[PDB]
RNA sequence: GUAACCGGAGAGGGAACCCACU
């Protein structure tokens, strides 16, 4: 779910960046370091809207580097066990369906797929379809989904979803 | 660095930004003799050193 | 990988993976060459520079011109026992090449080692793979490689190029049925190469290679000098596109130009998304200015070339040897 | 212990302000306009691009004033702060659908009021 | 412009006692 939180971070600056514009370089360093980053505790940090405060930087003893404690407002994405959000299909596969949510990618398994959603290998695009042929889940479709479990991989979050729940399907 | 360790007014090691340590006294390949502004060089003690 | 000739597929040439025969072929190639180390036993030229060009006046030379091809060694040891070797020491088996013995045309060559290239030559709009025999190493247990260079050239001619033509004259060998043509690379005196550079083939020439008249020596042969146009330059760089941002430094992405046998970045390149496709791949680069820049990516090669190779090419490109630059240098003699 | 149905959130994460897809888009488009101008800046991340196109295709109402209007009107009624954005993103068409999607509202408010709020939401839908 | 042919490998115990130096 998308949020607006204030975060704390400390950035070391090499002495060559002091210049006549130190705060601008501080802003750029914080952007380049926490833009697109992922944390298992707080989820995806999509973007930093503003920097709340830049504290007094302490010169490290014996090292030219200076660290600034920085307060900044950033928008985060960390999904729940128990939240429901709409997702978009990226790949149809016999093991399961690959669907894309924001930055994160989750898959729905066949046993989690309701038994009505039969396989159609022979359709020119592989499809998830009923015997009644009403619901057609296909590549690039937007669907409802119920994310049950999340995993952290190389400090990047991937999750898994369920689709058994009622009303949860094609938009 | 070009003088090296054999001649006295020279260097023993040259440390690069990655932390890679090059030993100047054992046949350094002419490629890594070249140095940039970020590196550190371990020169011998010279006149005026404290 | 194992690709005989890139661009055109040749029938009957078959790469061999069978370890028992691969080992015998490679080891007895080393035996024929008297080669100390492992790998490719053949003589390897070096790039010409200001120091190299001096060697031309110290001793007589023979001249030929480099044409686009791959370094490739034919070992002839029987009727079908022809195993075919490149710079990577890979071995291919060729079927239909038959090498008649000059005295007995029914007898076929054995224990013969040739030096040559696979060059694609388009004649009548069709690509004809050709083999140019510029040197011979071994011949029927005779140490022809220890003979003079002109002597070896005449052995090439009389013992190989003529008996085969003798047998196509009688029809017992069909030129159409052989997988690719076999010829000898032409050689001239140093005076003749001056006409090559009123040069009407200035665009059709890839460079020059100079051959001393001395005895054959394996591996790196310092007095065999290749001339390569400087504007047309050129090493295989193993590239790791790396986001190298030091501690306290703004993160930066750069392309590190590695070479063979040297654990550190030999040089750096202006990394770019249009260069990101060939991540961790062997590439050639051009050092026009102080920046090496990319021309083509070599999927065939897997290893970067050696550090000494990098040094030699850097020296050569630093002293750009041009056609007009050596034209007068030989015209004075 | 962290469950959206039973409303357990981390203490460090309790006070955060939740956002809509449309207002996330306006913020990200503001950042995109900031970065395209004032050159010599780092190229935006693949995460940024994915979130931008996601919230573009998932933008309910484009109008900026509509965002403030729906936020204010829904917060005027006493509801938990996490529910505002999830309700406005999902946009249920029936109160049964709304209670099925978010079990917390089940029993929190009556059917008529919940359906009136939902109908206002679809009314401000663009 | 070859399968770098090894990659420069140096780190080399310790405890005890004795003598000696400032």
């Amino acid at each position: 779910m998308f949020y607006h939180i204030s975060l704390e971070h400390e950035i070391l600056l090499h002495p060559r960046y002091f210049g006549p514009n130190l705060l601008n370089t501080v802003k750029q360093k914080l952007f380049t370091e926490v833009e697109g980053t992922c944390t298992g505790k707080y989820g995806f940090v999509i973007a930093v809207t503003t920097i709340d405060n830049i504290g007094a930087g302490v010169i490290q003893p014996g090292r030219g580097f200076v660290l600034y404690p920085v307060k900044y407002k950033a928008i985060v994405f960390r999904p729940f066990k128990g939240e429901v959000v709409d997702a978009v299909v990226t790949q149809v596969n016999k093991v399961g369906l690959f669907t894309e949510i924001g930055p994160m990618s989750c898959f729905i398994s066949r046993h989690s797929i309701p038994s009505e959603m039969e396989f159609d290998p022979n359709s020119n695009p592989p499809c998830y379809k009923t015997m009644d042929e009403d619901i057609v889940i296909q590549q690039d479709d937007e669907i409802r989904l119920k994310i049950v479990g999340t995993r952290v991989d190389k400090n990047d979050i991937f999750a898994i979803g369920s689709l058994m729940d009622d009303y949860l399907g094609l938009v | 660095v070009r003088r090296g360790n054999s001649q006295y007014p020279g260097a023993k090691y040259i440390i690069r930004d990655n932390g890679d340590r090059i030993d100047l006294r054992f046949h350094p390949k002419p490629s890594d003799l070249h140095l940039q502004t970020g590196y550190k060089v371990e020169r011998h003690m010279c006149d005026g050193d404290i | 990988g194992a690709i005989f000739l890139e661009g055109v597929t040749v029938k009957g040439v078959t790469q061999v993976t069978t370890q028992p025969k691969l080992g015998e072929v490679q080891q007895k190639c080393h035996q024929f060459c008297g080669w100390e180390g492992s790998g490719f036993p053949g003589a390897q030229p070096v790039s010409m520079d200001k120091q190299n060009i001096k060697l031309l006046d110290l001793k007589p030379y023979k001249v030929s011109w480099k044409a686009d091809g791959t370094r490739y060694m034919m070992l002839i040891d029987g009727t079908n026992e022809v195993f075919m070797i490149d710079r990577d020491n890979s071995v291919f088996h060729v079927s239909n090449l038959e090498f008649p013995f000059r005295k007995d045309l029914r007898m076929h060559l054995s224990n013969t080692l040739l030096d040559g290239e696979m060059i694609i030559d388009r004649v009548n709009g069709q690509a004809v793979p050709r083999y140019l025999i510029y040197d011979i190493i071994k011949f029927n247990s005779q140490p022809v490689g220890d003979c003079d260079f002109n002597v070896r050239l005449q052995c090439i001619e009389r013992e190989i190029i003529s008996p085969r033509h003798e047998k196509m004259k009688t029809g017992l060998i069909d030129k159409t049925q052989e997988p690719f043509s076999v010829r000898n690379k032409p050689f001239f005196d140093i005076c003749t190469s001056r006409k090559l550079l009123a040069k009407e083939v200035s665009h059709e020439m890839d460079g020059l290679i100079f051959q001393p008249t001395g005895k054959y020596k394996p591996g790196r042969c310092d007095d065999i000098l290749k001339w390569k146009p400087p504007s047309l330059n050129s090493v295989d760089f193993r590239l790791k596109i790396t986001r190298m941002g030091g501690e306290g430094l703004l993160p930066q992405n750069v392309g590190l130009l590695y070479v063979g046998g040297y654990e550190r970045p030999f040089a750096q390149i202006k990394v770019t998304k249009e260069l990101k496709q060939y991540d961790n791949k062997i590439i050639e680069c051009k050092f026009e200015n102080n920046s090496w820049v990319f021309m083509r990516q070599r999927t065939d090669k897997s290893f970067p070339n050696a550090y000494n190779t990098a040094m030699a090419v850097c020296n050569s490109i630093s002293n750009p040897v041009t056609k007009e630059m050596l034209f007068e240098f030989i015209d004075r003699c | 212990e962290e469950d959206a149905s039973q409303l357990i959130f981390p203490k460090e994460f309790e006070t955060a302000e939740t956002l809509l897809n449309s207002e996330v888009h306006m913020l990200l488009e503001h950042r995109k306009q900031q970065n395209e101008s004032a050159e010599d800046e780092q190229e935006l991340s693949e995460v940024f691009m994915k979130t931008l196109n996601y919230t573009a295709r998932f933008s309910r109402f484009k109008n900026r004033e509509t965002i403030a209007s729906v936020r204010s009107l829904l917060l005027q009624k006493k509801l938990h702060k996490f529910e505002l954005a999830c309700l406005a993103n999902l946009c249920p068409e029936t109160a049964e659908e709304s209670k099925a999607l978010i079990p917390s509202l089940e029993g929190r408010f009556e059917d008529e009021e919940l359906q009136q709020i939902l109908d206002d939401i679809q009314t401000k839908r663009s």
